[PDB]
């Protein structure tokens, strides 16, 4: 029987940097799951970066306050259930600097606008987060999650925390 | 940059057709790839050689640099390609016995369909694993074109949105893996206001790498501007030793893969990166990687499609590393 | 210090159906596509069609002359009744870095375990002695074994091929049928009259029609003595398994068809130089170099070998046995 | 019959050769035996290969050879066209070949004194043992190709500058 091996909060492996002749530090070497089971709930921590983007590592766990952004944005499920609340807002330029970059925290508060939509992620899910829309997560139980976007606001970076460096 | 390339003679005894691209040569028969150019000549396994072909013809020479192996390969300069024998090879570039030549890249990559093409033979699928395809052996029998047409899949924003790349389905014809049987097939609960049915989103990625017919193939599913995710199924050996013009991360989702990390330049071992479910590293600009799966896995390749880049990793305004701590 | 002999069986995988193995601080396990091995320290992959091959000739050619490289990584040296064991001993990159792992053993006791790997590894159908063509694959779960192939007694002259209590000629009635890829060899025994009495003297065989029957690859086989002096012709197809770094000179006489030598460095495995020889022609390997041998077509070569204990330390305290 | 394996000759042969990467072709002493006997004189014999003491020579079959005889054992393979090989056992070897010496010796045109040993045949790929104690001597009706395993001695000519590659 054939067995597809899937990381979780609780259950994950780190591999790692062997070394012959190099600076394991190079290698930028993290666990994605690692990393959200230290963090507080929904604390975007860059897991990578190139140049201006980022890839985020998050847990959910509750309900997140409002984000919205001036771009596009991607969330992937990597672990348990995690709802997603879509809303258009009424004026985004309220709300968000268009001339900003990567997710902003638009608050608690319910923004103003109207409901576009829900969606409900299992593990290897992925969703929309399209510009001009504000975004909230629900999880039940604690559930992990990662983030295509630009560094910002909301970024979080603790290289020297999270790396190996052997 | 040169445009002149040939068709030579079909080989009365291999059946094969031999091929000319500038100074280069190309011949096959029963094992081998043979080459040659002004001043040398090299061998690769015929096997080793059309997997390698066939990644450099459907990734449109990449990013970088796309090593066959340690003498052959091609730089991509986007619109124009180099295909070298030993630039990065310590032992022949200290004896300045380096050879490359510069082309037009729809004209070297005709003549790499061609080659592809003519030595591809009946029941070898030179994009799939070994142990699920023949073998390329012997001399000249039918082709395999269907496999090594494949069209190739990019979304322009995100799998699944109207007019965009679609999901992978059994009706479509992309049934899933025997290696990925027990991945979960269902969709997102998507439920849409009304006039927003086109906004709202998401489809089951890891059920989509489940499907996907190739391996070592990254293809888009999300874009953001520049940033890129090409995830991708991989078993057996990445076919080609990658030395990119950028830096690049690897994020693993399922199962596990080693890269075998080498100097870009000299080709030096230098570390090995063992990577399980979760785990994301970064490619630095000036190694060249290889990697390792035993069973069927699903990767995450995540790229910076900027053209500013290689310019920059040049001049040293952009690091060779992302990230410093 | 004296050298080691210390080897173990460890446990059998139930998915794969694999039993891995440990020889000192080196272990051995195979899966479905790969050997993986590792040392104190370090750890390294070898497809397992490559590592059975390489495998195969190490093992029948009781660790050979001076090194065995399965590759740019690992391999054996022969020091004859003691052997090493090495990962990035010849590797400029893990040396330079100190990062080269060696362990010396008593021959024999690296014998038996490489033999058991060799045995528990290869499967039903694949024979790692044979050309791709010839034979089934290697990839997948245990299915059986192969050990007829790898069991194959050495041959090897004592005076020479057919004499009297000497290694036979080949025929079909002794298991010995020409090879696909010699059908048009000839094979006329030579004419031999012996006056009454002398008839264990006078002695002439078919070589190329001996050659042309061999049931195996890369495998240089006795055929005649002379002191030292060896002739070990053999029939080569493919790629030879191993880079061979010789610790004296070897010569190459090419007798039928053609093979490509991509010849390196021995220390630091950098390319030196590309030797292609067809019919007639006869070349050294110097002893500063690794050889790997390719060959289309099944060939006939000649490997002339001096099997004097001596040379390896003449040469250490020329390099090429003729300066000009 | 599709099947071709491709066998040298005197008359048609092709050379192979050495490329360079980093290193002296010297250093690999390449020749081809066909091309080394095609130019000796009719049975000189050319060292082609040298290990310490031990060599193999390449020689041109031509006519009749004169005796050799040797304190060791040797080997002859036949490489292109027929050669007959002659035996006789010496009644007093010693009084041709000093032992403890090494290689052939070449014992004149005149007929040794001994005995019939037999007669052998030789067509390509044919290989031969010339047995310690015996006088031995060649025909060949057409110029043939042959090769000896033996030790450097009276009779090896040496000429690698001529023979091998040197670029
Ligand atoms: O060049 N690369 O880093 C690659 C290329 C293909 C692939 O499937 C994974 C990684
Ligand atoms: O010494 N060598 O590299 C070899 C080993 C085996 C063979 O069949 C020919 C040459
Ligand atoms: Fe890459």
């Amino acid at each position: 029987d054939v067995v597809t091996e899937f990381g979780a909060l609780t259950d994950y492996r780190k591999g790692g940097v062997e070394i012959i002749d190099d600076d394991p530090r190079n290698y930028v070497f993290s666990n994605v799951f690692e990393v959200a089971a230290n963090a507080a709930p929904y604390e975007r921590v860059a897991v990578g970066k190139n140049f201006e983007y980022v890839i985020e590592s998050a847990r959910a766990e509750g309900t997140s306050g409002w984000f919205s952004c001036a771009h596009d944005e991607f969330v992937l499920a990597m672990d348990g259930q995690i709802e997603v609340h879509l809303l258009k807002l009424d004026n985004s330029d309220a709300y968000v600097d268009p001339d900003s970059e990567g997710a902003v925290a638009i608050g608690e508060a319910l923004p103003e606008g109207r409901k576009m939509g829900r969606i409900v992620l299992r593990r290897g899910h992925m969703a929309l987060l399209p510009v001009g829309a504000a975004y909230r997560f629900y999880a039940e139980q604690p559930a992990a999650m990662l983030f295509q976007s630009i560094e910002g606001a909301v970024t979080v970076q603790k290289w020297g925390e999270i790396c190996q460096t052997e | 940059a040169r445009t002149d390339t040939e068709h030579l003679a079909i080989n009365n005894e291999t059946g094969y057709r031999s091929f000319r691209a500038g100074g280069f040569t190309f011949t096959r028969d029963e094992y081998f790839a043979r080459l040659t150019w002004p001043g040398g000549s090299h061998i690769i396994p015929i096997d080793a050689f059309l997997r390698a072909m066939m990644r450099d013809v459907a990734w449109g020479f990449f990013y970088g640099v796309v090593n066959f192996d340690h003498v052959f390969g091609t730089i991509n300069h986007y619109g124009e390609v180099t295909m070298f024998a030993g630039r990065f090879n310590d032992a022949y570039r200290n004896a300045g016995r380096d050879h490359e030549e510069r082309f037009k890249s729809s004209a070297l990559m005709a003549v790499f369909k061609d080659i592809l093409s003519d030595w591809t033979v009946e029941g070898y699928d030179p994009f799939a694993a070994p142990m699920e395809t023949g073998l390329p052996w012997g001399i000249k029998n039918g082709n395999n074109d269907e496999a090594i047409s494949r069209q190739r899949v990019t979304a322009r924003r995100m799998v699944g949105l109207p007019g965009d790349t679609p999901v992978r389905t059994d009706a479509n014809g992309f049934p899933v893996n025997r290696q990925f049987a027990d991945v979960p097939q269902e969709q997102p609960v998507v439920e849409a206001e009304p006039g927003f049915e086109a906004e709202v989103s998401a489809y089951n990625l890891f059920g989509y790498l489940s499907r996907s017919d190739v391996t070592w193939n990254p293809s888009v599913c999300s874009v953001v501007g520049d940033s890129l995710f090409c995830p991708t199924s991989e078993e057996f050996i990445l076919p080609v030793e990658h030395g990119n013009d950028r830096c690049e991360w690897f994020l693993q989702l399922s199962d596990e893969i080693v890269w075998d990390v080498k100097d870009k330049e000299s080709g030096k071992p230098r570390a090995r990166v063992t990577a399980r479910a979760g785990d994301i590293c970064c490619m630095p600009a000036d190694i060249r990687h290889q990697g390792y799966s035993t069973k069927r896995s699903m990767l995450l390749v995540w790229e910076n499609g900027s053209p500013k880049i290689p310019q920059m990793i040049a001049d040293g305004t952009a690091p060779v590393v992302p990230v410093t701590f």
